[PDB]
């Protein structure tokens, strides 16, 4: 009961898709951030502005655990300063982001032959989203003139696509399972010290 | 309505600027992923740029640093600011609206980069040579920029057996075209043949008389 | 690193009513919504055909059909009708650029096998005052489209300084022109004495050869 429950995040066996993106809250616990880093079976391991490693004995008031899936390519949109879909409309990490962003393959989990449809991620937005903003919206995406009121039809378009992940798709449109780690400042969650 | 009219193309020198202009009617262009595709005199679709609804721009390799995408929201039109104008932009230029693969096209506008001035055709006469009983004749017209030039027969009366082919584009910069035709042998003898040259560029006009 | 599309073939023929495929392949396994097919008449903008590789575009006729997924994608037009001569480009939109079409397909008419008549054109005598000679040779209502033009300058197969261009396929008889320019200076033209232009093609058993001695009638 003193652990922080990071295995609930890593090791579940479903993800939100982006635009859904989930965040678990996280606080009164210890932080191996060893057990998390030197078991490194993850395609991508960046902390900015904390070191990976020497970080386990540093104290934070509570801890972010934000999870999704994207698609390859779009791994590196997961930081900061970057644009693209994924960030302008889906999942926007700060100009100033302190903390880490995890990234797996996850092929052998979230393809399915003939496509998983499941996974979704946000296409139409007028707006760029700011930094930690969720979407969930589903009405109809009006590119013109004339109000949509609901119905797909031209200029009127849904506004999530689905990623359609087929295991026999390119490295970079496999599925991608994404755990990023915000450190947020009484502090109470800590590592081993 | 729901139309894209482009404007803005034209002549330029290498390192030379233009601003393509593409107003567009039936959406919105700042709502829609607007994108400018080009395309070679006798070249396949190369897509140049894009400005997506939320504002995130991305250029070809081949542009960036010399290419801009923008757009104003009231005129409601897209714009593509080309700098230093190399000659591989010389294309026909479209923007189009991308919804689910681009739906939505203009007539396109012409950009011709080069450092070639304005200049007629000298008009050469293709004689008929010893060349079954069908002769060919015609006119070379050679040395001409811009593009285009027009070439009739016996100021229009012939057309049967007319074959104009598309200009060259030569190392010097100036094009070079063909037109001949066929005829009777027996023809060859009675009856008079002139090509006729129209360059509206360089405004010559020139006709030629073709004869063994 | 990026993804290549290229189409198979890059020329097609057939008739009104035949049933017509064109391929296009993918440097990588792709979403099928990535790619479109867009068809383009001469001398003007492409229109919109098939996206997300099977859905029909909005007023584009039933005799259009795209398939395909992973790396192999097909439009199939069921029935040609005279007025779906064209070319065709696919096309993946990659939600990140770029965005890369194909080569294209010319979908042109079939018709019998013709040869072609070949006509060699010394340069003119108003041209070599002005210190250039320009050899002409032309071949004239051919087909199919594939023809070798040869030039010969004193039996020396000549590369490097002549040009071509063709016609597109004739109105009525659907055959193709081609025009070749050999390009010379006046002293190099005069340097030589048989030019000859050597035509091979589907419909000559043997090559034709039409040549000239300079500075003989
Ligand atoms: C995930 O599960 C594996 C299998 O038991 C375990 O070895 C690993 O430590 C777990 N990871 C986390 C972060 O709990």
């Amino acid at each position: 009961t003193n652990l922080c429950p990071f295995g609930e995040v890593f090791n579940a066996t479903r993800f939100a898709s982006v635009y859904a993106w989930n965040r678990k809250r996280i606080s009164n616990c210890v932080a191996d951030y060893s057990v998390l880093y030197n078991s490194a079976s993850f395609s991508t391991f960046k902390c900015y502005g904390v070191s990976p490693t020497k970080l386990n004995d540093l104290c934070f008031t509570n801890v972010y655990a934000d999870s999704f899936v994207i698609r390859g390519d779009e791994v590196r949109q997961i930081a900061p300063g970057q644009t693209g879909n994924i960030a302008d409309y889906n999942y926007k990490l700060p100009d100033d982001f302190t903390g880490c962003v995890i990234a797996w393959n996850s092929n052998n989990l979230d393809s399915k032959v003939g496509g998983n449809y499941n996974y979704l991620y946000r296409l139409f937005r007028k707006s760029n989203l700011k930094p930690f903003e969720r979407d969930i919206s589903t009405e109809i995406y009006q590119a013109g003139s004339t109000p949509c009121n609901g119905v797909k039809g031209f200029n009127c378009y849904f506004p999530l696509q689905s990623y359609g992940f087929q295991p026999t798709y390119g490295v970079g449109y496999q599925p991608y399972r994404v755990v990023v780690l915000s450190f947020e400042l009484p502090a109470t969650v800590c590592g081993p010290k | 309505e729901v139309q894209l009219v482009e404007s803005g193309g034209g002549l330029v020198q290498p390192g030379g600027s233009l601003r393509l202009s593409c107003a567009a009617s039936g959406f919105i262009v700042g709502w829609n992923y607007m994108s400018w595709v080009r395309q070679a005199p006798g070249k396949g679709l190369e897509w140049v740029s894009v400005i997506y609804p939320g504002g995130s721009t991305y250029y070809a390799d081949s542009v960036k640093g010399r290419f801009t995408i923008s757009r104003h929201n009231s005129k409601n039109t897209l714009y593509l600011q080309m700098n230093s104008l190399r000659a591989e932009d010389t294309a026909v230029y479209y923007c189009a609206r991308e919804a689910y693969g681009m739906d939505v096209w203009g007539q396109g506008t012409t950009v011709t980069v080069s450092s070639a001035s304005t200049k007629g055709p000298s008009v050469f006469p293709l004689a008929p040579s010893s060349k079954g009983g069908t002769a060919a004749l015609g006119c070379l017209v050679k040395d001409y920029f811009p593009e285009p030039v027009t070439v009739s027969w016996n100021s229009g009366a012939l057309t049967s057996g007319v074959h104009t082919f598309p200009a060259v584009l030569q190392s010097s910069g100036l094009y070079s075209l063909s037109s001949v035709v066929t005829v009777p042998s027996s023809s060859l003898g009675t009856q008079t043949y002139i090509c006729n040259v129209n360059h509206k560029p360089s405004n010559t006009k020139v006709d030629k008389r073709v004869e063994p | 690193d990026d993804i290549v599309m290229t189409q198979s073939p890059s020329f097609l023929s057939a008739s009104v009513g035949d049933r017509v495929t064109i391929t296009c392949r993918a440097s990588q396994g792709i979403p099928s919504s990535y790619l479109a097919w867009y068809q383009q008449k001469p001398g003007k903008a492409p229109k919109l055909l098939i996206y997300a590789a099977s859905t029909l575009q909005s007023g584009v006729p039933s005799r259009f059909s795209g398939s395909g997924s992973g790396t192999e994608f097909t439009l199939t037009i069921s029935s040609l009708q005279p007025e779906d001569f064209a070319t065709y480009y696919c096309q993946q939109l990659n939600s990140y650029p770029p965005y890369t079409f194909g080569q294209g397909t010319k979908l042109e008419i079939k018709r019998t096998v013709a040869a072609p008549s070949v006509f060699i054109f010394p340069p003119s005598d108003e041209q070599l005052k002005s210190g250039t000679a320009s050899v002409v040779c032309l071949l004239n209502n051919f087909y199919p489209r594939e023809a070798k033009v040869q030039w010969k300058v004193d039996n020396a197969l000549q590369s490097g300084n002549s040009q071509e261009s063709v016609t597109e396929q004739d109105s009525k008889d659907s055959t193709y022109s081609l025009s070749s320019t050999l390009t010379l200076s006046k002293a190099d033209y005069e340097k030589h004495k048989v030019y000859a232009c050597e035509v091979t093609h589907q419909g000559l058993s043997s090559p034709v050869t039409k040549s000239f001695n300079r500075g003989e009638c």
